């Protein structure tokens, strides 16, 4: 029956798995367990004979703050000198609750730096998060399960490839995705623009 | 087939909206950028 | 078969209410914002020329 095949068409018109999906098909162009994986000029030997000290002074690198804790998910060793440690925080709220750190935010901290020398003092020779040219990195190789031909047209058909790089984005709860961010995009914009209000408020008075 | 009349119709219908709402949302980005 | 419409409509359907939740969610915030920067950017003016 050809109608069977419509309920079909249909249904896979409203869903994320992307058969022509729904004609829900939109880009949005984004600028461009909290495991952070560290690798240090050290000996394993070492590096877990040691292991509570060095879990300290990552402590004090976030502040030393009591509510941060560090914790080290393991410790491997990739050459005799070198050894990597995979570690994520939890931090903890006011109210009692606690919950790691999301990686991207923890690894933005590292790469600061000063966060970065002080790390580098430890050992610390490279960081990575499991979550110039590296725009050139991702982009192309294709997204989420997003078709090769389409992906590449948004990548022409970008209006500021700067600021901006080609974002997968997935039907309406997606755009329910932008929106949160945008509010959450939103509120930090007019802090900062009270911010700049507050110190033209102390330069006038 | 009176309903899978109503599927399509649906469908397109809120299609071309979503089309405009996401839309929506770019200008905003737009904006915000 | 009629069980099955009774799923179909009812997952199509799951999915109109996310798209009037979007709806329900739309944008005057974000209009403030840029009459807000537009005002600051005038007073550092101000404090500028001061």
């Amino acid at each position: 029956t050809l109608l069977g095949d419509e309920r079909d068409a249909i249904l896979a018109k409203w869903n994320q798995l992307q058969a022509f999906w729904g004609t829900g098909k939109g880009y949005f162009n984004n600028n461009i367990d909290g495991l952070v994986v560290l690798v240090f000029n050290k000996k394993e030997t070492e590096i877990r004979s040691q292991q509570q000290q060095l879990v300290e002074s990552l402590h004090k690198v976030l502040g030393g703050n009591q509510t941060l804790t560090v914790n080290v998910e393991g410790t491997k060793t990739l050459p005799d000198d070198q050894t990597e440690v995979v570690i994520y925080v939890v931090e903890r709220s006011p109210n009692g609750t606690s919950r790691r750190v999301p990686a991207t935010t923890l690894y933005a901290h590292f790469e600061q730096a000063n966060i970065k020398t002080q790390l580098q003092q430890l050992g610390v020779t490279l960081s990575m998060t499991r979550t110039p040219a590296q725009i050139k990195q991702l982009l192309q190789n294709p997204p989420a399960g997003v078709d090769p031909i389409i992906w590449e047209q948004a990548k022409v058909d970008n209006p500021d490839s700067e600021k901006l790089i080609p974002v997968p984005m997935v039907g309406f709860k997606e755009l329910l995705r932008r929106l949160k961010v945008q509010d959450q995009m939103t509120k930090q914009h007019q802090t900062r623009l009270d911010i700049i209000s507050e110190d033209i408020s102390e330069l006038q008075k | 087939e009176s309903l899978i009349n109503k599927w399509s119709l649906e469908l397109e219908d809120q299609e071309r909206h979503f089309l405009q709402q996401a839309t929506q949302v770019n200008a905003w980005d737009r904006t915000l950028i | 078969i009629c069980q099955d419409v009774e799923n179909l409509q009812k997952f199509v359907k799951e999915q109109k209410q996310v798209q009037e939740e979007i709806s329900r969610m739309s944008s005057k915030a974000m209009l403030k914002v840029q009459e807000d920067i537009k005002a600051l950017k005038q007073l550092l003016s101000l404090a500028a020329n001061g």
